[PDB]
């Protein structure tokens, strides 16, 4: 009975594309950065861990 | 979605925000 107002944009042609990277992938990147920082300090930014 | 025309002339079609069970006017379902 009530339009959610996303449907009006969709019906008039105003759409939103999804992002390429999912939130799971962003969380995996932050987990990798955090684990590398905790385990190896700053040497993983230069060479190996 | 295509490679270059120097490679091949085979394309794929993505229907944006359309459930595959209502696709008509292989088949994979994405977000
Ligand atoms: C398409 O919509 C129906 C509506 O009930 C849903 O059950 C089905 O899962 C949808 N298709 C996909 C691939 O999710």
């Amino acid at each position: 009975a009530a339009r959610d107002l996303i449907c009006a944009q969709k019906f008039n042609g105003l759409t939103v594309l999804p992002p390429l990277l999912t939130d799971e992938m962003i969380a995996q990147y932050t987990s990798a950065l955090l684990a590398g920082t905790i385990t190896s300090g700053w040497t993983f930014g230069a060479g190996a861990a | 979605i295509t490679p270059g025309t120097n490679t091949s002339n085979q394309v794929a079609v993505l229907y944006q925000g359309v459930n595959c069970t209502e696709v008509p006017v292989n088949v994979f379902q994405t977000r």
